[PDB]
């Protein structure tokens, strides 16, 4: 069901971890150590993953950064 | 559990279950639950009429647990039934 | 509501550890309860063992620190607690939240006793500093004298008696004194004509209250509107819904002696200003007056204008 | 005589609800369990368990968790100030909610479908011949349970409070005390917190801030909100603190109450060479903000002269009385001015930010600066505010620079006449 | 005689915030234009090594977890390279008047309550909790980590009564010693002074400053503030340090948590040390609560079978329900 | 003797350490690396900070740590590479490699676990293992 | 700056190729260099030892604690701390720190 | 459209360029090479221009050089 992980370095603790469910992906922001993830959000392939997350603003840290304030958002 | 068996329709002993056991929680949605824990890791979810009588240290009764929940109530209780995935 | 004889003042009061919520809508500097009610507390304690009477405060507002926190980038602010012990079993307690502050205020007084026939200036104002000296001003400890005790003595000032160059001579003198500081007023007569202005659509007055401290962006057929002050919501009452109830009624009071209601808060309008706009710094202590025929009270400065 | 057609088919429906997990073995004790509840017995079970519930409008529990005492739906009047303004604003809208055990809710949606465009909540409090057409029970019925219906809505039966529910001491006009225990406003919290989300974003915000992306603005008007600060409730279970929804989950955030000296800075007059320079003007955000306010309103014609008669009048006074707050935090903080270059122009300006008098002073400090009152600063600060702010000359050929004129003039004559005491 | 349902009692020995303030040793005693220590920011690149489950635990997350760095930002407090003395400085006032509660229901219990404490004070003074608030101002227990090695600590007392000094004191902190309560002429003084301070007799505002070698350019150790860590947003920082302007400092409370160290009269073990005096007398670092109220010795119990009933308890229990009254509190229901 | 008589409590150790290396006229010498965040913002910005403190260039007291306690030379895989420092789950950041796995029975909570609880004392040389995370200090537990 | 990194050649063009290197990589770094008249870099720090190496700051049992500090104990009485500062000792010999 | 250019001389490639929309005139700052301007302001008549640019504190390119952080400033 684990794929990989989104980024290559932990930003104090938390990393965004790449799901499998069938016909479509999970990417998932959560804590290492612990485990319990802080949102969540479903795409339909890798393509629209990488798709996505490389059309964010910024370079290495700063785009998994904007991608941990982007999925964890405030939904309402 | 066994409170809520030898009186399974008398909520009066339901309040006595509130007069000897432990702290409570509620779940507010479209529906309405509460949920009283025991010292026995039992908790009894409450709703108008109906009821349902927890057992810990087993997850088909955690099932059961999961059983009274519209899915509104499952937009909820996430952290909740993922927390008891642990008990082996 | 009665003109002072005297202007106690007290040069700079720093508070250590504040209350900064005073309100449940509004967030910063406390409320004029508790400056009055300090004053209230000097007079229960002070005035009627040297035969003065402590009436209104006025508020100056040196300095202000509140312990805020902003991570994450966000244009919020959240605060910043402290532990308490553990729980009654052994594990832990809940959180409750409490606002902070690092306050540094100076306070007009007023005086209308006749202790100054019968003791000196000096005599009066070291009294009541060396009885404030030992209290809580907003919830929040008084830091005692350090070095900086070089503007800790007083001044006091008969303001009716003597002609006018003294009293815009001495009055002068006290507002350099009171110069970093900016003075705090109520100006509810500015909220009644901005609903006799808003008043072509609804004439609700928290709605204005929500539509005056704010930053409103005007679009062009952007434009942003002219503030006309420094203007701020404040608490300024209680506005009673129960009827009142006997002394020996209610468990749990704090004393059973005294009646009681069950009360929420009242919000109003006010300004800060600098010291020298003011015409008479009499104008300018909190008083509180009551009518408990109904559920009415505020505090006000009345006569500011 | 809809009420049974709404009473006998909501329950029906309700049962609907519950036709979608249903087994034979429960349906035969569930048909009479269904239906003759469903008829009659829904409401005397339901109505016997109506107290565990409570609907107020003020709630006691915020203060402090552990405390249990007395909440209030009880807002009877509106009687308030001239100019004063609270939660008896409300009229309409009231967003009451519940407080107590979740579990028995469904009677709450019950009572909810009284006021779905009719006058029978008035009809729960009395009308039993109301009840007698509609319902057509017995009386016995009908009417105890009409009088089981009104206490969620009222309190519990007797007064009450607790040691953590902030009870205050209030003086009166020469007599005793009334001490008062306060609430807080939940349901003018609610509507608040809602006109707050509703003007951070929503339909129209994200529309004119996304022309602002654009710039391409229609008639519209936003606002931004500086300064909110969070509070929050109930901790790691927002629940227990009853009504908060994941809307609300412990969400109440606070308008700001700063004074304006909140963000203090550090006085930037030091030795060196780039602040001697440059020490005529004194400036800070606040000064170019005001600055260029008084500069904006120089495009304002006779046309809509209400502003213009007010506003330039006050929008000068800030800027002499700010410089005036400059040499305030330059007086009590830097008390070392010794000799460096540059003592010639600023030389009126060191004796008009007259420092302490030094320590090795001779005899001759009495006659060295003591007839100093320095009314030249008010030259070269007139100087300063002609060349910050444009002075037209069609205003000139017109009376506004006679009045403006006269305006700086009484302006800088109290400016200097404060100045007339700055050592005496 | 029930209990009242509302009771208050307002602290005394109140501290201020210290200030930090670095310089060098033997420019000792003109330690007064000594810079602050200030608190900076420096990145941390560490590696994950905390403990991991073995219960949904794909190898692939735990050996992807382990073998990555992690990266963080941090507050410290350093002194400058070239001082090697950390300078710790507050304020201390000594009200006085620990018997009478700002708010009481009943009438009758709050004068059974000022007869029993009036008793108290009238069969034996202060000299006990004086001589033992003297002890911890004498050594160094309000330099919590600071003083754990360090060559020499010296803390000087100063008693004040106008814009002048009255009478000073200077200790040297590592002699006295950490848990043997031994008299002294000077600690006698002293408490002589506090214990006049604690009865009414007099106004006491003293001014403590503590002096101690740590090393050049070594890390001081101010309180540290809260992250609320209230779900999402966990943010890149972490450990941010508590500060007034342009200065790291300790809270007030800490302080005053290492003034009221008197508890020696443990049920379960006099070996281990005095700490602090709490009612149900608890350690928040150890986990464990003391003075359980399934003994006798709870604080409520204590107080409740001395004021209603008359039942006195043993003197050193009597010390420490005068402690629990000085220390202050939100008592009743 | 002198640092084994301060680890044991015998006394106070205070060391000032001194190095000189020579490199060359005008070559480059390597201070520590801050953090930065390239996020959208205007214009652009650095893109390699140096840490420092008032005007001069610095190293960060984690990575002289880090330097000092490299004694691990007891790696069940190999040691032929060298010590690499001394961590629970033995790891190094730059090879991107864990050493001393928690499969096997080398780890520091494993051998503190077998060795507190149980009396189960293992080798020697992993008992300096032990000592040495706990000079190295950490938090452990749950 | 230049092109040197790896490419997936999925979207490798020869013009993307000769289109990136007309595209600027402009840059501002630090660098810390020594003086031109000097060839020698000076490193100084201080180091406490501070010693009491088995007694934990934070721990919720008591029987665990002295069972811990029973063992640690018995390790010290057993041998020395001679192998440890001798390492210790080998990394402030030599230069690790540079 | 295009009516004049505000400055005699250009302060490297970057100058005011005045154009006319009827009945209001737009004032826009702008390289002189390639074209693209940043930032612009609009005025109603030549006569607030000259009338507005003459009050400016300088004289000859200093004035041109506040009038273009003027024109193209930061309008948040």
């Amino acid at each position: 069901k684990f794929i990989k992980y989104l980024s290559t370095a932990h930003l104090n603790y938390m990393n965004i971890a790449v799901y499998e469910n069938g016909s479509k992906i999970k990417a998932r922001v959560e804590n290492v150590v612990n485990g319990k993830s802080v949102g969540a959000r479903d795409f339909d392939s890798t393509e629209q993953l990488e798709s996505w997350f490389y059309g964010l603003p910024g370079s290495g840290l700063g785009r998994i950064e904007n991608a941990m304030n982007e999925i964890s958002r405030r939904e309402n | 559990h066994h409170i809520a068996q030898q009186h399974k329709d008398t909520v009066a002993a339901c309040e006595a279950a509130e007069a000897i056991a432990i702290a409570k929680d509620q779940v507010w949605d479209g529906e309405g639950y509460t949920k009283y824990t025991f010292d026995d890791n039992s908790v009894l979810i409450q709703s108008g009429t109906t009821q349902y009588a927890m057992d810990a240290d087993d997850a088909d009764s955690i099932k059961g647990y999961a059983d009274w929940l519209d899915d509104e109530a499952r937009s909820a209780e996430a952290s909740e039934i993922e927390r008891l995935l642990e008990s082996v | 509501v009665t003109d002072p004889e005297a202007l106690l003042l007290l040069p700079r009061l720093s508070i250590q550890n504040a209350n900064a919520i005073s309100s449940p809508l509004t967030w910063g500097f406390p409320s004029p309860g508790a400056f009055t009610g300090f004053v209230h507390a000097l007079q229960r304690r002070v005035g009627i063992s040297l035969d003065i009477e402590l009436d209104g405060v006025g508020i100056v507002c040196h300095r202000f620190e509140a312990q805020i926190s902003q991570p994450a980038g966000k244009r919020t602010k959240v605060f910043n607690l402290t532990r308490n012990p553990l729980n009654r079993d052994g594990s832990t307690a809940a959180i409750v939240e409490e606002g902070r502050a690092h306050l540094e205020v100076s306070l007009l007084l007023g005086v209308h006793g006749d202790g100054l026939d019968d003791h000196p200036a000096q005599e009066i104002a070291r009294q009541v500093q060396e009885q404030a000296g030992a209290m809580r001003l907003a919830g929040g400890s008084i830091l005692p004298w350090c070095n900086e005790r070089f503007p800790a003595p007083n001044a006091e000032l008969l303001m009716l008696g003597g002609s006018d160059e003294q009293r815009r001579k001495n009055q002068r003198r006290l507002t350099r004194r009171l110069l970093p500081g900016f003075a705090l007023v109520s100006r509810e007569a500015l909220l009644q004509q901005h609903l006799e202005t808003l008043r072509t659509t609804l004439p609700e007055a928290t709605t204005l209250d929500a539509l005056l401290d704010l930053c409103r962006i005007n679009f062009e057929p952007w434009q942003v509107r002219d503030k006309p002050g420094w203007l701020v919501p404040i608490p300024a009452g209680y506005n009673a819904l129960s009827p009142l109830y006997l002394p020996g009624e209610v468990r749990n009071a704090r004393d059973r002696e005294t009646p009681l209601r069950f009360v929420e808060n009242l919000f109003g309008l006010g300004e800060w200003l600098s010291p020298h706009r003011v015409a008479a710094l009499s104008d300018l202590l909190w008083y509180h007056h009551a009518e408990p025929d109904k559920g009415l009270y505020r505090w006000s400065t009345p006569r500011f204008v | 005589q809809e009420l049974r057609q709404f009473i006998e088919s909501f329950i029906q429906e309700r049962l609907q609800g519950k036709l979608d997990k249903l087994q034979p073995d429960e349906d035969d004790k569930r048909q009479t369990l269904l239906a003759t509840h469903r008829r009659e017995a829904w409401l005397a079970d339901a109505a016997r368990r109506v107290g565990q519930l409570q609907l107020v409008t003020h709630t006691l529990k915020p203060i402090h968790p552990d405390a249990r005492g007395s909440n209030l739906h009880s807002l009877p009047q509106a009687p308030g100030q001239p100019g004063l303004a609270g939660s008896h604003e409300l009229g309409d809208r009231l967003v009451s909610d519940v407080v107590g055990n979740a579990a028995a809710l469904d009677v709450f949606k019950f009572l909810s479908l009284q006021y779905q465009g009719k006058n029978l909540l008035n009809w729960l409090t009395e009308d039993s011949a109301e009840a007698l057409q509609a319902l057509s029970d017995n009386a016995e019925q009908a009417r105890e349970w009409r009088q089981a219906f009104i206490g969620i809505t009222t309190v519990k039966g007797a007064p009450a409070s607790h040691s953590l529910a902030k009870q205050l001491y209030f003086p009166l006009p020469g007599s005793g005390y009334h001490l008062l225990a306060p609430l807080f406003p939940t349901s003018l919290v609610h509507h608040v917190h809602a006109l707050l989300r509703e003007a951070r974003f929503g339909d129209a915000a994200k529309a004119a801030r996304e022309a602002r992306s654009r710039q391409e603005s229609w008639p519209h008007g936003f606002s931004e909100y500086p300064n909110l600060a969070i509070q929050k409730f109930g901790g790691t279970k927002p629940q227990n603190i009853s009504q908060l929804n994941n809307e609300r989950r412990g969400e109440n955030w606070l308008l700001p109450s700063l004074p304006p000296n909140w963000q203090r800075q550090n006085v930037n007059a030091p030795m060196r060479h780039s602040s001697v320079f440059e020490h005529d003007f004194g400036r800070t955000p606040e000064v170019s903000r005001l600055t260029r306010t008084l500069q904006r309103f120089l495009a304002k014609t006779v046309h809509n002269n209400l502003a213009i008669r007010q506003r330039r009048a006050q929008l000068v006074a800030q800027i002499c009385d700010e410089a005036l707050q400059y040499a305030a935090r330059l007086r009590e903080l830097e008390p070392g001015w010794s000799a460096t270059p540059g003592c010639q122009l600023h030389d009126a300006e060191q004796l008009w930010l007259d420092p302490l008098r030094a320590q090795t002073d001779e005899t001759f400090l009495q006659r060295r600066l003591r007839g100093d009152w320095p009314a030249e600063v008010g030259n070269r600060f007139a100087n300063w505010l002609n060349r910050a702010v444009s002075s037209d000359s069609q205003i000139l050929g017109s009376p506004e620079a006679a009045q403006w004129s006269q305006e700086l003039s009484k302006e800088l004559t109290m400016f200097k006449e404060i100045l007339e005491d700055e050592r005496d | 005689l029930s209990t009242a349902s509302v009771l208050a009692f307002e602290r005394k020995l109140d501290p201020s915030d210290a200030l930090m303030s670095a310089g060098a040793w033997a420019q000792r005693d003109a330690s007064q234009e000594w810079p602050a220590v200030t608190v900076r920011e420096k990145s941390v690149r560490g590696t994950i090594s905390n403990r991991l489950k073995t219960k949904d635990r794909d190898p692939a997350k735990l050996d992807a977890s382990i073998q990555s760095p992690n990266l963080q930002t941090v507050d410290v407090a350093n002194l400058p390279s070239d001082a090697d003395t950390l300078k710790v400085r507050f304020t201390l006032r000594v009200l006085g008047g620990a018997g009478t509660p700002s708010a009481c229901n009943d009438a009758a219990y709050r004068d059974k309550l000022l007869q029993t404490v009036a008793t108290y004070v009238n069969d034996q003074g202060f000299a006990e909790l004086a001589r033992r608030y003297a002890h911890n101002l004498a050594n160094a227990r309000f330099l919590w980590r600071n003083r754990v090695g360090a060559e020499a600590v010296e803390v000087r007392i100063n008693h004040i009564r106008q814009g002048e000094v009255a009478r000073a004191w200077r200790f040297d902190a590592l002699a006295i010693g950490l848990r043997d309560f031994k008299a002294d002429a000077e600690l006698d003084a002293l408490a002589e002074l506090i214990a006049s301070g604690l009865s009414g007799s007099g106004h006491v505002l003293l001014e403590v400053v503590a002096f101690a070698r740590i090393g050049d350019g070594q890390e001081v150790f101010p309180s540290q503030e809260l992250i609320l860590d209230k779900g999402d947003k966990k943010g890149q920082k972490s450990k941010t340090l508590y500060s007034v302007r342009d200065a790291a400092a300790i809270h007030s409370q800490k302080i005053g948590n290492a003034l009221r160290t008197i508890d020696t009269w443990y049920p379960d073990e006099d070996g281990l040390g005095p700490i602090a005096v709490e009612p149900y007398g608890s350690v928040t670092s150890q986990g464990k609560a003391y003075r359980q109220p399934k003994q006798k010795l709870d604080f409520y119990t204590l107080l409740d079978n001395w004021v209603l009933r008359d039942e006195a308890p043993a003197v050193e229990q009597q010390h420490y329900v005068i402690a629990n009254l000085i220390r202050g509190g939100v008592f009743g229901e």
